[PDB]
């Protein structure tokens, strides 16, 4: 006999689980009992305590109550099973923290977290090939996980993204970093933040003309929720479980996976403690039930197969990927474990736009940082040719006259001056011309207070991105 | 005979005598570092270096640089438009000024076309026999 | 409004006696009673007795001195400061050095500091030493890949130079000894790799090349009567075992928690005093909407110093700027005392290196020569 | 001049207006092969080795 436990507050779903667990052990390859959520977490810890004085679980069943808790009912549970390294699992744990070994080794998430979300993301990135891609993600620990996820999947792909967006939750004016991204030329933004951060971010977002042509927005499941959805743009992209919030398919599907563990842990030769209250050391046995937990796997369950990764996690899951048509979430894709499928190509885009929209977004104001070379690039404070024409002395700004520090516009002209000026005339691009401060070419100097060496002047400012490029006399060098 | 060439004994051989000197970060400066069996002279430049060009032209000009190592045509056109000054040593190292952008930018491709349109258009020469080679000391 | 925790009953008068020596009975912030919680079994009547003595008297800082140095219960500790906003302070235990990501409105602030300062003090003691990390042994415990980045990120910025990364799971310690190892910076947890020490003891990694050094989740942790381990020793020393770890390794635990008192009740004087303003916090041990907020009184504890340590804490209740004593496993099995370091300074024995350090000199495994030279014209020049 | 030194050019640069020689199978001879920066020097040598001192 195998002593096992569940916390859901149903009062239903208890009698489903245990027919289920028992039709389990009838089958595959012992009894059953339920919890119902306490509402004080003080209360459901010093209820699961109690459980596990009385009843040698094994391992716990939990998820979310129907009634919104947000992350508060399964962490007392989670840090009761940890103290005594029980391997447990839960079922609607859609957060990332929960798949850290951390603190909650002990909890194995049937379901991937949101953070995963971003790695289909990269794929639907995959799908349209646009790499203008940038990422505003509130500055929260699962936003981090996120955020750094695709940060090493898209090194991965070596495809970096144009900028990243942190907001801190519940503040305002967050339309000062929508305003700093939106002269990029990213076409697309990735974005996965809480439901009230989600309906403050669109409703920021449409406030100034960030909802027309080349703009496009794709977020996880919890920010297509609530009145976010009234406040989303239509045509926003979202991402949903394959299962949604079906309560029953899990519990079968954990049934089965508890199934096939117990059956595997039968055949072991070598017990839970003293409950929770005495036996204050942990059992020998929960590291050893944790590491054959990790072995064993649930092959063909209700929702097909649920293959857990090295932290517990189900990989290759099925997603629905939906648009939102009509102020609906449309049926427009499937995201079967890794292969995307466009079901509906009936996609139109935020902007009206009934075709995709380049990720890349148009840009003219080219900024050209310049040093002084006298042969190349006259400057002088503030004329014309020995024939008589006129000179394109342009005004340039940017020397700090000696390098106090007075930046001043000057009138520059020369080879420099008239190869980008018959540019500019050539395929019609303006210009913003300027210096440099340092006066230097650049180079690759490990200075004081770094760690490796790194590219200094017109080169090291083109490099961080300050001008668009560089119109100097260089030299041609692989470095 | 201050310097005959790259093979004479002054360029091998670093001395007080000479004080040879480039633009401190320089294309030239970190060519000289990775120069193999010349860090002597990648020394002389650390102990020696020009903050700019223009001061080490003057220096060359009036006499308190011996020598400054710089790109051929820039120190030619200098050397030919203040006069009282020579320059010495063949082009032991061809290369060429271009442009250049951030990777996998768009328009360089276009400039690279433009870059041949001068070279079909002589542009390039033709501002250079503008106002280069001809106002000569 | 104070409160005592321990496990150690036979440190209970004592408790009562050199507590109050540092507390209230001579500390302002008191101006108009210290409790001590007998339990330190199980945390169900721990968490029952501390709701009682918050309902009761609403205790202000609250102190838990571990026995055994147990990391399980600091998620019990962290749980609860989320649940009723309190701030609370872990001593003697090994989670204290573990900066785990507490809640939001969690104040766990742990008495231990980062392990990456220890990490960083170990680092500036093979800068004055060895140039080159040989091996960083490491086990699948959490936290390893920050030690890894931690590690990378100093041997990069000083250029030291690497030779193994052993990332462990008999059959690994013949693995182990097929490279060519002879610093060994270790970082595992004593329970788990106490078999890998005893078995490392019994590989023969306990040449002269091979110097283990230890770390703060280690053995190190935790100073008093001793570390069991397999008390004075701990573990057998491989030849030259090194060890870091908090200032509290020779220091009185009652004394260390008095001052932690002293700090907690600084750190409310400064904050209410200074406001003008009264204790109003979490008073229950229920749910109600005030436990959805919270905060850390770091940012009133910079302006308190005692017995030469800063009190500058960080948002995750770690000391920034602390004081660790780094100490040796001579030959006779007992913990030696190499140094100490604060301030980014060090109070060592003589820093003289000639294969120095480890008194396992590596002349055997790369030759000496004793060069005599004399003092002449500048192709050999004395400064 | 023919050769000023060991930086002359002509030494450097190798011609057929002069014929630089060594005894075959002598140290010079080896030294000068392993002698990096002047493999052109080598080529010289087995071009135009001397089979002995007293004929060269």
């Amino acid at each position: 006999i195998v002593n096992i436990g569940a916390v859901l507050s149903t009062r239903k779903h208890e009698q489903m689980f245990r027919e289920a667990v028992n039709q389990a052990n009838k089958r595959h390859g012992l009894n059953a009992t339920s919890v119902t959520h306490k509402p004080n977490a003080i209360q459901m810890a010093l209820s699961v305590c109690e459980d596990l004085i009385s009843s040698q679980v094994y391992a716990i069943l939990v998820s979310h109550p129907p009634t919104p808790n947000d992350h508060f009912t399964p962490t007392p549970v989670s840090y009761t099973a940890g103290f005594y390294r029980i391997p447990v699992l839960g079922l609607t744990t859609r957060m990332s923290i929960y798949s850290d070994k951390s603190i909650h080794l002990s909890f194995l998430r049937t379901v991937p977290p949101y953070s995963h979300q971003s790695s289909v993301w990269f794929e639907m990135m995959r799908v349209y090939s646009w790499n203008h891609i940038i990422l505003l993600v509130s500055d929260d620990h699962e936003g981090r996980a996120a955020q750094k996820r695709l940060e090493t999947l898209l090194e991965e792909r070596e495809s970096k993204a144009e900028k990243v967006l942190q907001f801190d939750p519940g503040t305002k004016n967050v339309t000062a970093l929508l305003m700093e991204a939106k002269e990029l030329e990213a076409r697309v933004i990735i974005l996965s933040a809480s439901e009230d951060d989600a309906a403050t971010v669109y409703r920021a977002a449409a406030m100034l003309n960030m909802t027309g042509s080349g703009y496009v927005w794709l977020v996880g499941e919890r920010e297509i929720s609530g009145n976010a959805l009234r406040y989303a743009p239509d045509g926003i992209l979202g991402l949903q479980l394959i299962n949604g919030k079906n309560e029953s398919a899990h519990i079968s599907d954990a049934v089965g996976v508890v199934a096939q563990a117990v059956h595997e842990l039968l055949e072991k030769e070598n017990d839970p403690p003293r409950g929770c209250v005495g036996n204050t050391n942990i059992w020998k046995t929960g590291p050893l039930f944790k590491r054959v937990l990790m072995s064993s796997k649930y092959a063909d369950g209700v929702t097909g197969r649920v293959e857990f990764n090295e932290d517990g996690d189900r990989k290759f899951a099925n997603y629905s990927i939906m648009n939102l048509q009509n102020r609906k979430l449309v049926q427009v894709g499937i995201y079967n474990g890794t292969h995307v499928i466009p079901n509906d190509r009936k996609i139109i885009w935020p902007g009206g736009e009934t075709e995709k929209p380049r990720g890349y977004q148009m840009s003219t104001r080219l900024k050209i940082v310049t040093i002084h070379q006298e042969p190349f690039v006259y400057v002088k404070p503030t004329e014309f040719t020995v024939n008589g024409d006129p000179v394109k002395k342009v005004i340039c700004t940017g020397p700090n006259d000696t390098s106090p520090r007075h930046t001043v516009p000057q009138c520059c002209y020369g080879f420099c001056i008239d190869l980008l000026i018959k540019l500019a005339r050539t395929m019609n691009f303006t210009y913003e011309v300027h210096l440099v401060a340092d006066g230097k070419f650049g180079t690759q100097e490990r200075v004081n207070n770094s760690n490796k060496k790194e590219w200094n002047g017109m080169m090291g400012e083109l490099l961080s991105g300050q001008a668009d490029m560089i119109v100097a006399p260089l030299t041609i060098n692989n470095e | 005979e201050r310097i005959t060439g790259i093979n004479d004994p002054r360029l091998r051989n670093p001395s007080d005598k000479f004080i040879y000197a480039t633009v401190k970060q320089s294309s030239v400066d970190i060519y000289f570092r990775r120069q193999v069996c010349l860090s002597t002279m990648y020394r002389h430049m650390e102990k020696h270096n020009y903050e700019s060009a223009a001061e080490a032209i003057q220096a060359v000009r009036d006499n308190k640089l011996h020598a400054f190592i710089w790109d051929s045509a820039v120190l030619e056109f200098e050397a030919s438009q203040k006069c009282d000054l020579v320059t010495t040593g063949e082009l032991f190292f061809r290369s060429g000024f271009g442009i250049g952008m951030r990777k996998d930018s768009p328009w360089k491709q276009n400039v690279s076309l433009s870059i041949l349109k001068s070279h079909e258009n002589g542009f390039m020469e033709d501002l250079d026999k503008t106002w280069v080679r001809y106002q000569e000391c | 409004n104070v409160a005592l925790v321990f496990s150690g009953p036979a440190y209970a008068a004592e408790a009562a006696r050199l507590g109050p020596a540092v507390a209230a009975a001579v500390r302002s912030p008191g101006l108009d009673p210290v409790a001590l919680v007998l339990n330190g079994s199980d945390p169900r009547s721990l968490v029952l007795q501390l709701c009682d003595l918050l309902s009761g008297l609403r205790v202000h800082g609250v102190v838990f001195e571990d026995d055994s140095r147990a990391p399980a219960v600091a998620p019990i500790l962290d749980f609860l400061s989320a649940q009723t906003s309190l701030p609370i302070v872990a001593v003697h235990g090994g989670a204290a050095l573990v900066l785990t990501p507490k809640e939001k409105g969690s104040t766990f602030l742990q008495l231990g500091s980062s392990t990456e300062q220890q990490l960083q003090v170990i680092f500036e003691v093979l800068e004055e030493y060895d140039w080159t990390s040989f091996v960083a042994v490491t086990t699948r415990a959490p936290g390893h890949r920050a030690f890894l980045s931690y590690i990378e990120v100093l041997t990069d910025g000083s250029l030291v130079g690497w030779e193994h990364r052993g990332a462990l799971t008999a059959v690994l310690s013949a693995q182990l000894r097929s490279v060519s190892a002879q610093i060994r910076l270790l970082f595992c947890a004593r329970e788990e790799a106490e078999p890998v020490f005893r078995a490392a003891e019994e590989a023969g990694l306990t040449g002269s090349g091979y110097v283990w050094f230890m770390v703060g989740p280690q053995l190190a942790g935790g100073g008093g009567s001793g570390a069991p381990g397999e008390l004075p020793g701990g573990a057998p020393l491989p030849a030259g075992l090194f060890a870091v770890r908090s200032a509290g390794w020779r220091d009185d635990l009652a004394r260390r928690v008095a001052a932690g008192v002293a700090v907690v009740a600084r750190g409310a004087q400064a904050l209410l005093r200074d406001y003008g303003f009264l204790p109003e916090l979490g008073h229950d041990c229920r749910a109600q909407n005030r436990t959805h907020r919270g905060e850390s009184l770091h940012r009133y504890f910079m302006n308190i110093t005692w017995d030469n340590r800063d009190y500058s804490f960080n948002e995750d209740g770690f000391l920034v700027n602390p004081s660790l004593v780094v100490i040796s496993l001579t030959r006779d099995r007992t913990w030696e005392v190499v140094g100490s370091w604060e301030q980014q300074t060090l109070r060592l024995k003589y820093p003289l290196w000639s294969r120095y350090g480890r008194f396992l000199q590596p002349v055997d495994d790369t030759q000496h020569l004793t060069v005599a030279t004399l003092e002449e014209r500048p192709f050999v020049i004395v400064e």
